[PDB]
C-alpha cells in the first residue's frame, strides 16, 4: 500500500500532481468498523 | 551528503505539464532502475507555473517549466536535451546539444554531424523534425514553420511517445517500453556520430582509418589512395550524371549527408559520390562511382563498374565488424581502394603490372573480374 | 488470339475522350493524367 | 564486519535524522 | 519522381539488391502461359505471362506468383523440356516441375554435375543446349570442355575437347556436324556427334573483316538457319556461310553484342546498349527499339503452341526487369523481378 | 629462397620444403 511507504519513510510520486496518528487512528476505526 | 533534493524536485514537479510530469517520473524510474548515468532536472520558474503576429506568438506559446536531461557515454562526452511544452497546440519538443571534454577540434567535412539542427533527426526510420503529428494542429494551423522549428525544437513522434501522447492524455504504460528503447538508440547515435567525426578527420588527410581488427578484411599492399574527401550539397549530388539511380530509387532524400571521394593511381581517377542517412551502422552508405581513366568509364556502360558497386553496397555485412560497428564506412573505402587496384591490374591489353594471383580472369556471360578476397590463403576469386 | 497491349489502347482513347471534351483540361487531376497519357 | 555495521549504524542514524526533519517539515 | 521511399533496413537493403540486380537466364514454360527468370543471387522468378497480357490486369499482376532461392551461385542458363525446368547454377544443373514450382512444396527432381579436372574454383555452366531426336542436353562452361548427358539417367557419355579458353555459347542446325559452339578463344567449332570429334573450325578474329582489336577475341553469341551462321560479340557481327566458311556481311554497330536470334526474316540483337537492334539479312539497319535497361543479356521469342496470345518478345539484361514487346516498334510494358 | 623465408601453401613434408616447381602462373612444389 502506498500509506505503508508513507510510515515507512519512502516518498514516491504520486500519478496525478503526523502521518502516523492518522493512519493508526484509521485503522482504530477499520477495527471497529468491521466488528460492528 | 557530502560525508533531500529529491523532494524539492517533487515540489517543484507539482507544477508540471501532465506530459512533462509523466517524462520526469519515467525519467526518473529509469535512472534510478538501469542506467546510474543518466541526470533529469526541471529549468523555470513557478510564480509563472502558477498562473496578426501576436496571434501566431501566443499560439507558440512555450511553457515556463521544461525539462532537462543529460547522458554521459562512454567517450568522456554528454548529450543535454531539454523538452519544452506547447499548451496551444498539445505537443512537446527537443532541442538538443551535444558536449564532449575536449575542445573538439572539427574538420571541415563534419558539418553537419554534431550541428544540433539535425543531430536526432531519424532515430526511427524517416519521423524528419518537420511535420506536425496530429492533423487537428494541422487543421488549427490552417484556421490561421521551419523557422519556428528552428526556434523552438523538433516535433518527432518519439518525443511525443515518451510524453505518453498517443496520436492515431498521457499515459505512463505507453511510456513505459520505449523509454528504455529511445534511450538505447540515443546512446548509440552519439556513439556513431563521434566515431564518424574522428573517421573524418582522419580522411581529410588522404588516410583511411583502418583497425588492428579489420586486417583480415584486406589485403596488405595497396597502391590506390584517396586524395579529396569533400562533403557536398543535395542539389550538387543530383546534378551529377551518374547518380540517376539513387535518386530514381528514392534514396536521395533531403535528410542525408553527401560526399565525395575521389580515388587515384598513375592517370586513373575514381569519383565515389557517397549517400549517408543519419541512421549510420545501422543503413550502410550507398556508393556511385564514376571512373575517369580511359574515355568515361561509368556505370551504365561497364559491368565491372557495377560489380564493384555490387561489392560495396550490397555485401557491406562482411564489413561490419563487431557489435559497436561503427568502422563501416572506412572498410568499405579500403574495400574501393582494392576493387580499384584489382580492376586496373586484372585488365587486358601495359600501365599496371598484374601482381595478384586470381589463378582465372574471366568468368560468366558478363566475363565478370574476380573481386572477392580470400585471406588464409590471400587470393582473388569471383563473386 | 492476337496478343493485345490493353494499356495503351485506355490510354489514347481517354486522350479521346479528352479531344472530345476540352473543357475538362482545366482541373488539377483530369490535366495530370492528359499530361501523364 | 565491525567497521562495516559501525558505517551502517551511522547510515542508519542519518536516515532517521533526515526523516525526522521531514517530519518536523512536514508538521510545521 | 521518388514514388516509394524505403524508409528501414529490411527495405533499403532490398531496393539496393533490385538497384543491383543483374538478370541472365530467360526461359518459357511448355504452355505459353508462364516465364521463368534466373537471378544474379541464384534466384528464380516465375512470371504469370498471359496474366500479365490480359484485358484484366493489375499492377501488382507485373510481379513474380513464385520467386524461390535455387542455387548457391548465380543462375547463368535455364532450358526447358515437354515437362522440366533445367537450371544451371553454381556448378551443376538442378531440375524442377511446371506443376510444382507454381505450389507451395517446390523441390527439385535431381542434382547431376559433371566430372571436372579437380580444380580449385568450381566452373560455370554457360550455355545449356537441349538437343531433340534424343533425350540428351550438353553442358558447356569454365571447364573447357562440352559433356553430353542423359535426360534419363544422370550418366555423362560423350566430352568434347576442343577450345583453349571457355564456352559462351551453343547451337543446333540438324544436319551432320549439327553442334557449333563459340568461345572466349575466339572459334566457332563443330561437333560431329557421332563421331565424337571436331570437324570444322572458324577463327572470326584472324579475317581482317572483322578483326577489331580493341574489344578482343570472344565470340558470345551464335545462330543456325541450317546452312547460315551469325557471329558475333568481340569483333564483328558477321554472317558467315557455312560449307564455305565466307564472312558475307558486316553489321555496322559499335557496341558488341551479347546474344543474336533469327527472326521471320529479320536478325535480332542486343548487347552493351540499351536498344533491341533489328536488321535486315542484307546487312542494313532496319530499327532500334528502345528498351528499359542500360544492357541486354538476353532475349526471347515465345513461340509455342496451343498458346497464340503469349507470342511475345521478352528481353532482360543488367536491370531487375524484364521488357515485353507485343509488338516490334515500342515496349508494351515490363516486369519487375 | 629468399622470398618465402619465414621471417598457396608455404611448406608441405618432413623436411619442411619449399615450393620449387614453376607452372605456366604459380609455385607448387616437386
Amino acid at each position: 500500500y502506498l500509506w505503508v511507504q508513507k510510515l515507512g519513510g519512502l516518498h514516491f510520486p504520486k500519478e496525478q500532481p503526523s502521518h502516523m496518528e492518522t493512519t493508526m487512528k484509521l485503522l482504530k476505526t477499520r477495527v471497529q468498523s468491521r466488528l460492528a | 551528503e557530502y560525508l533531500d533534493q529529491a523532494h524539492k524536485q517533487y515540489e517543484t514537479a507539482r507544477h508540471l505539464p501532465p506530459p512533462l510530469y509523466v517524462l520526469f517520473v519515467q525519467a526518473t524510474a529509469y535512472g534510478q532502475a538501469c542506467d546510474k548515468t543518466l541526470s533529469v532536472a526541471i529549468e523555470g520558474s513557478v510564480d509563472e507555473a502558477k498562473a496578426l503576429d501576436d496571434k501566431r506568438k501566443e499560439m507558440l506559446k512555450r511553457h515556463p517549466l521544461s525539462v532537462m536531461l543529460d547522458l554521459k557515454c562512454k567517450d568522456d562526452s554528454v548529450l543535454h536535451l531539454t523538452f519544452y511544452y506547447l499548451m496551444n497546440l498539445n505537443i512537446m519538443t527537443v532541442k538538443a546539444k551535444v558536449t564532449t571534454a575536449m575542445e573538439l577540434i572539427t574538420p571541415i567535412s563534419a558539418g553537419d554531424l554534431l550541428s544540433p539542427d539535425s543531430v536526432l533527426s531519424c532515430l526511427y526510420p524517416g519521423d524528419h523534425g518537420k511535420k506536425t503529428p496530429n492533423p487537428a494542429n494541422q487543421y488549427q494551423f490552417d484556421k490561421v514553420l521551419s523557422d519556428y522549428v528552428l526556434e523552438l525544437g523538433h516535433p518527432y513522434l518519439w518525443v511525443q511517445k515518451l510524453g505518453g501522447l498517443h496520436f492515431p492524455i498521457a499515459d505512463h504504460s505507453l511510456s513505459a517500453s520505449h523509454m528504455e528503447t529511445t534511450m538505447k538508440l540515443l546512446k548509440t547515435r552519439v556513439q556513431s556520430r563521434l566515431a564518424l567525426h574522428k573517421q573524418f578527420a582522419s580522411l581529410e588527410h588522404g588516410i583511411v582509418p583502418v583497425t588492428s581488427d579489420c586486417q583480415y578484411l584486406f589485403p596488405a599492399k595497396v597502391v590506390s589512395r584517396l586524395v579529396k574527401w569533400v562533403t557536398v550539397a543535395h542539389e550538387d549530388y543530383m546534378e551529377l550524371h551518374f547518380t540517376k539511380d539513387i535518386v530514381d530509387a528514392g534514396l536521395a532524400g533531403d535528410t542525408n549527408l553527401y560526399y565525395m571521394a575521389l580515388i587515384e593511381r598513375g592517370t586513373a581517377k575514381l569519383q565515389a559520390a557517397v549517400v549517408l542517412n543519419p541512421g549510420y551502422s545501422s543503413i550502410p552508405p550507398v556508393f556511385q562511382l564514376c571512373l575517369n581513366w580511359k574515355g568515361e568509364k561509368t556505370n551504365s556502360n561497364d559491368d565491372n563498374i557495377r560489380a564493384m558497386e555490387g561489392e560495396v553496397n550490397v555485401c557491406y555485412k562482411e564489413l561490419c565488424g563487431p557489435w559497436p560497428s561503427h568502422q563501416l564506412l572506412t572498410n568499405q573505402l579500403q574495400r574501393l581502394c582494392v576493387l580499384l587496384d584489382v580492376y586496373l591490374e586484372t585488365e587486358s591489353h601495359k600501365e599496371f603490372p598484374q601482381e595478384k594471383m586470381c589463378l582465372r580472369l574471366f568468368r560468366g556471360p558478363s566475363r565478370m573480374k574476380p573481386f572477392k578476397y580470400n585471406h588464409p590463403q590471400g587470393f582473388f576469386s569471383h563473386r | 488470339s492476337i496478343p493485345i497491349d490493353y494499356n495503351l489502347y485506355r490510354k489514347f482513347w481517354s486522350l479521346q475522350d479528352y479531344f472530345r471534351n476540352p473543357v475538362q483540361c482545366y482541373e488539377k487531376i483530369s490535366w495530370k493524367t492528359f499530361l501523364k497519357y | 564486519e565491525s567497521v562495516e555495521d559501525k558505517l551502517e549504524l551511522r547510515r542508519k542514524q542519518f536516515h532517521v535524522l533526515l526523516s525526522t526533519i521531514h517530519e518536523l517539515q512536514q508538521t510545521l | 519522381v521518388p514514388l516509394a521511399v524505403p524508409l528501414g533496413q529490411t527495405e533499403v537493403f532490398q531496393a539496393l539488391q533490385r538497384l543491383h540486380m543483374t538478370i541472365f537466364s530467360q526461359s518459357v514454360s511448355p504452355c505459353g502461359k508462364f516465364l521463368a527468370a534466373g537471378n544474379n543471387y541464384g534466384q528464380i522468378a516465375i512470371f504469370s505471362l498471359s496474366s500479365a497480357l490480359s484485358s484484366e490486369a493489375k499492377e501488382e499482376s507485373k510481379k513474380p506468383v513464385v520467386t524461390f532461392q535455387a542455387h548457391d551461385g548465380p543462375v547463368y542458363s535455364m532450358v526447358s523440356t515437354d515437362r522440366h525446368l533445367l537450371s544451371a547454377g553454381d556448378g551443376e544443373v538442378k531440375a524442377w516441375l511446371w506443376a510444382e514450382m507454381l505450389k507451395k512444396g517446390c523441390k527439385e527432381l535431381w542434382r547431376r554435375q559433371p566430372p571436372y579436372r579437380t580444380s580449385l574454383e568450381v566452373p560455370e555452366i554457360n550455355a545449356l543446349l537441349l538437343v531433340p531426336k534424343e533425350n540428351s542436353l550438353i553442358l558447356a562452361g569454365g571447364d573447357c570442355q562440352l559433356h553430353t548427358m542423359d535426360l534419363e539417367t544422370g550418366t555423362f557419355t560423350r566430352v568434347l575437347r576442343g577450345h583453349t579458353d571457355y564456352i559462351h555459347c551453343l547451337a543446333l542446325r540438324e544436319r551432320s556436324p549439327e553442334v557449333l559452339s563459340g568461345g572466349e578463344d575466339g572459334a566457332v567449332r563443330l561437333w560431329d556427334l557421332r563421331t565424337a570429334k571436331e570437324v570444322q573450325t572458324i577463327e572470326v578474329y584472324k579475317h581482317e573483316e572483322c578483326s577489331r582489336p580493341h574489344n578482343g577475341r570472344w565470340i558470345g553469341c551464335l545462330a543456325t538457319d541450317s546452312d547460315w551462321m551469325v557471329c558475333g560479340g568481340g569483333p564483328a557481327l558477321t554472317l558467315w556461310h557455312l560449307r564455305s566458311s565466307t564472312p558475307t556481311t558486316i553489321f555496322p554497330i559499335r557496341a558488341p553484342q551479347k546474344h543474336v536470334t533469327f527472326y521471320q526474316d529479320l536478325i535480332l540483337s542486343a548487347g552493351q546498349g540499351r536498344c533491341v537492334n533489328q536488321w535486315q539479312l542484307s546487312g542494313e539497319l532496319k530499327a532500334q527499339v528502345p528498351g528499359s535497361s542500360p544492357g541486354l543479356l538476353s532475349l526471347s521469342l515465345n513461340q509455342q503452341p496451343a498458346a497464340p496470345e503469349c507470342k511475345v518478345l521478352t528481353a532482360a539484361g543488367n536491370s531487375c526487369r524484364v521488357d515485353v514487346f507485343t509488338n516490334l516498334g515500342y515496349r508494351a510494358f515490363s516486369l519487375s523481378f
